[PDB]
RNA sequence: AUCGAGAGGG
DNA sequence: ACGTCCCTCTCGA
């Protein structure tokens, strides 16, 4: 019932999960136009944790003798300390970081930080490091101009839909959205220099590696994403009940509010067999 | 062995658009019927060793094409024709949408 | 395979294909192409020479033989129908040099009669209307006789001396 | 919008003032707003030029767009007519901010 | 009735399905005794023969991506990317 | 008459043809089929016009097959006879019940019951002739015939004509 | 507001038996059901009654009469359904049949 | 194969569903069905000019059709007809024949309710498909009279509570009358062009008047063959003789002496044979038996199996395999140990190309009985040239462009499989690796995605007959390509049983290797750098 | 060969 | 209203 119900459903070429008639089912498969394989579950450090030690990771103030980047963490050390044409961008940044610390607490209420998203960042750095070989003692060689305006450009490129007008675009910034919060979280003008010890080239490799690895994650216009869904949901269910005779009865095998609870859903029907308001 | 429903699925999943057309046409069924540019129904007379194609009834020997469909379908379509519902088969179009 | 398109009596009753409002090769409502045995004749010749030009890029009853060489050169002999046609036109076309045909064409479609009258009028050489409008029935009321014969007398003038 | 606090019968005259269709609510369902709910996304009214702009950009014919029905709790809550559209915006666990679209019959 | 490249929008990369039909397609042709373009460095096989062609974008083929409304953006194998 | 319609033709070649002068073979493959033919829809497809500037369009590679289809849109000269279109022509077949006439690529035929009552046929003549009061048609003569009906028979299209009604015969 | 509950009520039986899936799949189905106006069901009379293709449908629970109302309501099959092709033995508008390949002499003389 | 046909080859783009005019039938038909006897002029193996090939198609493999002079394998079947003695209901349109008697004035035949009435002018613009039908019904089944003008639409009579009691239609009036087909059609024939169009019909493909069968389509022998069991015709052949026996009797009843209560029954029995040949799971009824039930067209097409869920949305396939499947530590993920005896019978079209010709001529010149052999080979004339036997199998020097159905050999794009089969990961492709013993052999770590084991499980195997398809199976359905599952977005394969059970035995720091044994380990790694 | 019923194999 | 996919046997009109 699933499969000859989805069947028909494949991404198109403009990025529109559709059918036999031309009618949308989604404007971006997965809402994010991402293929499933190219996706793993890494946490968002910009959400969970104390408002306290949040700054103690992400906030950098050039106007301050105690809360600035001690040159031992980048070459331009004294010649920046104080600087303010730049502390605007340090500001510009830590403002988008904390606009995002809430923009997640709005979508991911549970306090749940680990989720699935293209590009294993948490991995690409000890890629760069192991490759280029960092020194945790001699300090970097990036401008504060460098970092934050790269990360700002990397996002400009991470495409998904291509298109001229502001409609498609405004759909564009929607799909990339969650990602970028990943980026700022971890391409973090403090963390980059405090924790990551990045050189210059090391960085803008990471930058360009993300960029492909991303345009690789995108789903491919053709994918029979319909008859694909059906088997992904149907498969489990058959072996949620083709394998209960392994023990000797116990519980939630295949005859307890399960495989049949699904029997309800797809058919609708009004006579639900365990209704229940859960009232707060 | 039967390439079943349950598997037409698994291949549609994969994309294999024309290898699916092989197991369904080359590796079984497959045919060559002569249809009509009017009555969309396998009816013309295939006097090929002579090159005479007629579809009397709608008297024409010009508007005549040719198809690669499973004998099965061919049947299903003759069968539907007995129960008197004409499944005219066309190659032009007029939708677009 | 067979040769597509893009889309009765001598009463301008012509097929749907040979119907006036017929489609251009570019898709725009363009009129229709009816042309007389001379207006023929040449448009094959000049068509058959530009062929020979391409493939080598890799007078009295005298015009009978010099075209016969082309139809053994230009288009392989695989074409009995076309040979006889260049023949037929040469001995039955009324006009030699392209100057004269344009003139005829220019005086023909002043009248604004149907192409098949433009055609068949510069082809059957007609002395009076009684012969002109008979073999060409469609005229009848379309053109005053006098006026038709002013034209048909002017045809009479321009016959190239074979 | 005429609120009745307990009951109205047929005596059926609402749609006889072209051009003015009148919504009719009830205090029994107005007491608690449905729109404040955790699972009720922000539907936003689209204009007649904000419509013919989705229908060209995304290469649609009216048909092909997902749908909301005239009696939809919210459609009524904005009084959506037939051919009016909407921009249901919502958090997503993936995109982070998907932006569906529904028309209304 | 067509799209002009200047206004193209579809993925500029080449799709698993484009490619694998392209590698497939030519490979069938090649083994049907077709004129090959890249210079055999010694390949009996035609899937590889084509694949070399692929890695020299010496394949005279246009994919014609169709859109839901009907119209199509052509895309040279010469011009599509290839990453995957 | 004599027309010029802008027709089409879908032709397909084997993979072993994509590389050199595809156009040169496709051009000649079109001529191999269309040049020297006849149908009833169009009529005597008689001469492909404008050689160098003919179209070939894009090539559509066939699915499980490995070929390609090309809609060559070519313009040419056609010839379609119609009832009642008086033609002027030469005679080639003289019978006893009527003399055939060649006009263009199609052969129009006459009957002795269509020729006015003064054509006393003469079989004892070299070559075969038909006598009269003053005229005499023979093997190669010029005449004005009027088509009465036409019939398409495979790759040709013959027709019957008249000589009875006025302003006809007199060449 | 339903969409997310129907989903939530699907999610909850599958993430029960551990397992796990990736939103999209589910989401797809849900969205399939909700994007009509209201809960269209996964059953011969639920979705299958749709305006889709004719043969496309006659592959699900009601079969002959489907073609029947068809033959008489002069129904029409687009033929853009996968299944219409299976039925027909055409390569079906699927991943590797989504598009369409074409040659071009101008690349064919570039490469010669 | 089949002979070349100089017709345009296209594909199918629209499928226009219509209804047979009783006159399209009478037209498209070769001869005229009259006699109910199969091919028994004389029990003679020659057919009879009444039923079964009066020009409809031949039954004996060594004779041609009396119309299309082709030879069974390319004569598709021709249709004839039976002229009915009195019109008859179509078993399937029945309720929707009533359902339009329920909507028009059974005397002058215009819509009960027309362009005046709010919910009729509001249904009458439901441009939706047949939903305007339904609404035009519900909102008509009730008005049981015409009208003089009403606050002018013509007759003015009254309509009946028409209800259906098996195969026939009754209709009261407050006087009880039964609706006769010969009237019902004349009310449909008189339905007005505008009426059935907004009502639910069509001006050419499906007139309503043709839910009444006047002329009958005679399907040809391929639909209903005979088999040598001296022969034995087909359930649909016998049934149609019963119809042509149920018709004839009624043809004459209504000819010579017409005794009303005689013709009343045989016409309600002719419409029983006509109705029973198309549907046979009717509402009440007896389920007509064939001296047994009797197969009915509808039931042939039914789900489960039967043309749609059985012979199209699924069929069986040449070039397929099967056997017990065992598992192999000394094998690679992406290849499958197929036995010889499959590889000797598993062919594969291959073209003659200068890059291989120096190979194919050694396989031919091998043969069907040797490992890398060939089982046929196809010339340009395309006639099958069997190696196993043909004299010339000896020499036969090949010509370029030919095709040598040869033996499937190592590393060939194969479609491998297990049977539950409900997902992609359970129909992956492999490289071949022809081996001994009768059992398919596959790498332990591609168990899971198939959920297969080595205690009794068979497995399927397919083999593309082309190149592109191989590509499609190599560059899409490969085993390494599907190493990570979209479904659960994680890797769907991994180390198991013996390997896993002792890999932790090995990754102990209690676990030590000495000099000798180490090298033996090193070597085994096929991509070793050879550095100790 | 065809339909109908029956036991086992994953 | 349909009622998991496939496969191997054996037997009565
Ligand atoms: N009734 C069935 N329907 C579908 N698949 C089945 C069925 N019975 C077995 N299978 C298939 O067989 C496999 C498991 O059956 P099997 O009895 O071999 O399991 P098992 O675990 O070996 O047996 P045991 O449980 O005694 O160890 C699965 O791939 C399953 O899909
Ligand atoms: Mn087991
Ligand atoms: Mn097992
Ligand atoms: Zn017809
Ligand atoms: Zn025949
Ligand atoms: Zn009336």
């Amino acid at each position: 019932r699933l499969v000859k119900a989805l069947e028909d459903i494949m991404v198109h070429y403009d990025n529109t999960t559709r059918n036999s008639l031309g009618n949308v089912i989604q404007f971006i498969y997965g809402e994010d136009g991402m293929d499933a394989a190219h996706i793993e579950k890494q946490s968002l450090d910009t959400i969970g944790g104390s408002d306290a030690a949040f700054e103690k990771r992400y906030r950098v103030d050039l106007l301050n003798t105690d809360h600035t980047l001690d040159p031992s963490l980048l070459e331009s050390g004294s010649e920046i300390l104080g600087d303010l044409k730049l502390q605007v961008l340090l500001d510009e940044e830590y403002k988008q970081l904390v606009k995002d610390r809430k923009f997640l607490r709005e979508v991911f209420v549970d306090g749940e930080a680990n989720w699935p998203l293209p590009v294993n960042i948490r991995r690409i750095i000890q890629n760069a490091q192991q490759t280029f070989h960092i020194d945790h003692t001699k300090p970097s060689d990036l401008t504060i101009k460098d970092i934050v305006l790269g990360v700002k450009d990397l996002q400009e490129n991470l495409l998904v839909l291509r298109g001229k007008n502001e409609i498609i675009q405004n759909a564009q910034r929607d799909a990339v959205t969650l990602f970028c919060c990943l980026l700022r979280s971890r391409l973090a003008t403090r963390r980059v220099l405090q924790e990551y010890r990045l050189t210059k080239q090391a960085f803008d490799w990471v930058l360009s590696n993300i960029e492909a690895q991303f345009l690789r994650s995108v789903v491919h216009p053709g994918e029979m994403v319909g008859v694909l869904a059906a088997q992904s949901i149907g498969e489990p269910a058959t072996q949620m009940t083709l394998n209960t005779f392994h023990f000797a009865g116990v519980a939630s095998k295949k005859v307890t509010s399960g495989v049949p609870r699904l029997k309800e859903i797809l058919n609708v029907a009004k006579n639900m067999k365990t209704p229940s308001l859960t009232v707060y | 062995l039967r390439f079943g429903e349950m598997e037409r699925d698994c291949m549609i999943a994969h994309g294999a658009a024309s290898f699916l057309k092989e197991r369904l046409m080359e590796a079984s069924d497959a045919f060559r019927v002569h249809i009509c540019g009017i009555c969309g129904l396998m009816t013309v007379i295939a006097k090929l060793n002579h090159n005479q194609f007629e579809c009397k009834g709608c008297d024409n020997k010009i508007d005549i094409y040719q198809i690669h469909i499973p004998y099965a379908a061919k049947l299903l379509f003759q069968e539907l024709m007995a129960m008197n519902i004409t499944p005219r088969l066309y190659t032009d179009r007029s939708r677009d949408f | 395979v067979s040769t597509s398109t893009f889309q009765n009596a001598a009463t301008l009753q012509l097929g749907q294909e040979f119907q006036l409002k017929q489609i251009n090769h570019q898709g725009e409502e363009e009129e229709l192409i009816a042309l007389n045995l001379s207006e023929a004749r040449l448009v094959i010749k000049e068509a058959l020479v530009e062929r020979r030009r391409a493939f080598k890029r890799s007078t009295r009853e005298k015009e009978l033989e010099s075209i016969d060489v082309l139809l053994e050169q230009t288009t392989g002999g695989n074409n009995k129908d076309l040979k006889n046609t260049m023949q037929y036109l040469t001995n039955f076309s009324r006009f030699r040099d392209q100057e004269t045909v344009g003139a005829v064409i220019q005086l023909l479609k002043s009248t604004g009669l149907h192409p098949f009258e433009v055609a068949q009028l510069g082809s059957l050489a007609c002395d009076t209307a009684d012969e002109a409008k008979t073999l060409i029935p469609s005229l009848n009321n379309k053109i005053s006789d006098d006026e038709l014969e002013r034209i048909l007398k002017e045809l009479s003038n321009l016959e190239t001396l074979y | 919008i005429f609120v009745y606090q307990n009951n109205i019968t047929p005596s059926k005259l609402v749609p006889s003032i072209p051009p003015a269709t009148i919504e009719t609510f009830n205090e029994a369902a107005l007491v608690v707003n449905i729109t404040h709910h955790e699972l009720v996304p922000k539907h936003i009214r689209l204009s007649s030029d904000e419509k013919r702009e989705l229908l060209k950009r995304y290469r649609l014919k009216e048909s092909q767009l997902p749908r909301i029905q005239r009696a939809d709790p919210v459609a009524l809550y904005l009084g959506l007519k037939r051919g009016e559209v909407v921009k249901i915006i919502r958090k997503s666990e993936t995109s982070g901010r998907y932006a569906s679209y529904r028309i209304c019959m | 009735k067509a799209i002009p490249k200047d206004q193209r929008a579809t993925t500029p990369y080449m799709t698993k399905y484009e490619r694998a039909r392209i590698l497939g397609t030519r490979a069938l042709q090649i083994s049907m005794n077709a004129p090959v373009f890249v210079d055999l460095e010694g390949e009996t096989d035609p899937l590889r023969i084509a694949m070399k062609e692929l890695a020299e974008k010496k394949i005279p083929l246009v994919i014609r991506r169709y859109l839901p409304d009907g119209s199509f953006e052509d895309w040279s194998v010469e011009e599509l990317i290839v990453d995957l | 008459m004599f027309f010029i319609k802008d027709l089409s033709l879908n032709i397909t070649l084997h993979p072993s043809f994509f590389g050199p002068r595809m156009k040169q073979y496709l051009k000649t493959k079109l001529l191999e089929e269309v040049e020297g033919s006849c149908t009833g829809k169009f009529g005597y497809i008689l001469c492909v016009l404008d050689y160098d500037n003919i179209d070939i369009q894009r090539g559509r590679i066939l699915p499980t097959d490995g070929s390609a289809e090309f809609n060559v849109k070519y313009r040419a000269v056609v010839f379609k006879p119609f009832k009642g279109e008086v033609v002027d022509g030469t005679v080639v077949s003289c019978s006893q019940h009527g003399f055939e006439v060649q006009v263009g690529p199609m052969k129009v035929f006459v009957t002795k019951h269509l020729m006015p009552q003064d054509l006393t046929f003469n079989a004892g003549s070299n070559p075969p002739s038909y006598q009269s009061s003053e005229d005499v048609i023979t093997i190669k003569s010029r005449i004005r015939v009027k088509i009465e009906g036409c019939i398409s028979q495979v790759s040709s299209i013959h027709a019957i004509g008249s000589i009875k009604e006025d302003y006809l015969g007199a060449i | 507001a339903g969409r997310a509950a129907l989903y939530k009520e699907v999610y909850n039986v599958i993430a029960s038996d551990g397992s796990y899936v990736n939103y999209r799949h589910m989401a797809l189905l849900v969205d399939v059901m909700t994007t009509q106006g209201g809960l269209t069901s996964v059953t011969r009379h639920g979705f299958n009654r749709s305006n889709t293709g004719a043969l496309m449908r006659c592959s699900f629970e009601e079969t002959v009469e489907i073609l029947f109302e068809a033959g008489a309501s002069a129904e029409l099959d687009d033929c853009r359904g996968v299944s219409e092709n299976v039925i027909l033995g055409q390569m079906a508008p699927i991943g590797t049949g989504a598009f369409d390949v074409m040659i071009d002499e101008e690349s064919l003389v570039k490469y010669m | 194969g089949q002979q070349y046909s100089s017709a345009p080859l296209r594909t199918v783009k629209e499928v226009q569903f219509g209804l047979f005019s009783p006159e399209e039938v009478r037209a498209i038909s070769v001869a005229k069905i009259r006699f109910p006897e199969t091919m028994d002029e004389t029990q003679t193996r020659a057919k009879i000019g009444g039923l079964n090939d009066p020009r409809l198609g031949s039954i004996d493999r060594n004779l041609k059709c009396q119309t299309c002079q082709e030879g069974m394998n390319e004569c598709p079947g021709h249709f004839g007809h039976i002229d009915l003695a009195k019109p008859v209901f179509h078993v399937g349109f029945i309720a929707k024949i009533k359902k339009v008697c329920e909507c028009v004035c059974m005397h002058c035949g215009k819509l009960l309710l027309d362009e005046h009435n709010e919910l009729m002018r509001q249904a009458l613009a439901i441009k939706d498909s047949k939903k305007r039908f339904a609404a035009i019904w519900t909102l008509c089944k009730t008005k049981m009279v015409c009208e003089t003008d009403v606050p002018s639409r013509g007759c003015g009579n009254t309509q009946p509570t028409i209800r259906k009691d098996g195969l026939k239609l009754v209709g009261s009036w407050k006087e009880l009358r039964v609706l006769s087909t010969e009237e019902i059609l004349n009310i449909f024939k008189h339905i007005s062009v505008k009426d059935f169009t907004s009502l639910g019909f069509n001006e050419v493909f499906s007139r309503p008047e043709w839910m009444i069968l006047t002329c009958l389509p005679v399907p040809p022998p391929p639909v209903r063959p005979s088999i040598s069991f001296q022969r034995g015709e087909d359930d649909l052949t016998f049934k149609l003789a019963d119809i042509l026996k149920a018709n004839i009797s009624l043809e004459t009843l209504e000819h010579n002496g017409a005794p009303h209560h005689a013709i009343e029954e045989a016409e309600s029995l002719l419409q029983f044979h006509v109705a029973t040949y198309m549907d046979n799971d009717i509402a009440g009824q007896p389920q007509a038996l064939q001296k047994s039930p009797v197969k009915s067209i509808r039931a042939r097409l039914k789900g489960k199996e039967g043309r749609i869920r059985g012979n199209l949305m699924g069929k069986r396939v040449d070039f397929s395999a099967r056997t017990v499947i065992s598992g192999d530590p000394n094998l690679e993920l992406d290849q499958v140990g197929v036995p010889k005896s499959i590889a000797k019978t598993l062919t594969y079209p291959e073209v003659v190309t200068p890059y291989n010709i120096d190979r194919l001529t050694q396989l031919v010149r091998n043969g069907p009985n040797e490992h890398p052999g060939a089982k046929y080979v196809i010339r340009d004339s395309g006639d099958r040239i069997d190696l196993r036997y043909s004299k010339r199998a000896g020499d036969i020097q090949l010509q370029y462009g030919w095709k040598v159905e040869r033996h499937i050999m190592d590393n060939d794009p194969v479609l491998f499989n297990r049977q539950p089969s409900l997902h992609k990961m359970s129909m992956m492709a492999h490289r071949v690796k022809v081996i001994p013993y009768s059992t398919f052999r596959l790498n332990l770590s591609v168990t899971s995605p198939y959920n297969a084991d080595f205690d009794g499980d068979e497995m399927n195997l397919h083999v593309p007959q082309s190149e592109e398809t191989r590509a499609e199976l190599s560059q899409l359905c490969a085993v390494p390509l599907q190493i990570v599952s979209p479904q659960s977005n994680k890797p769907c394969m991994g180390i198991v049983q013996d390997t896993l059970c002792g890999i932790r035995k090995l990754t102990l720091r209690d676990t030590f290797i000495e000099l000798d044994q180490v090298l033996n380990m090193l070597y085994w790694v096929p991509d070793w750098d050879g550095v100790i």
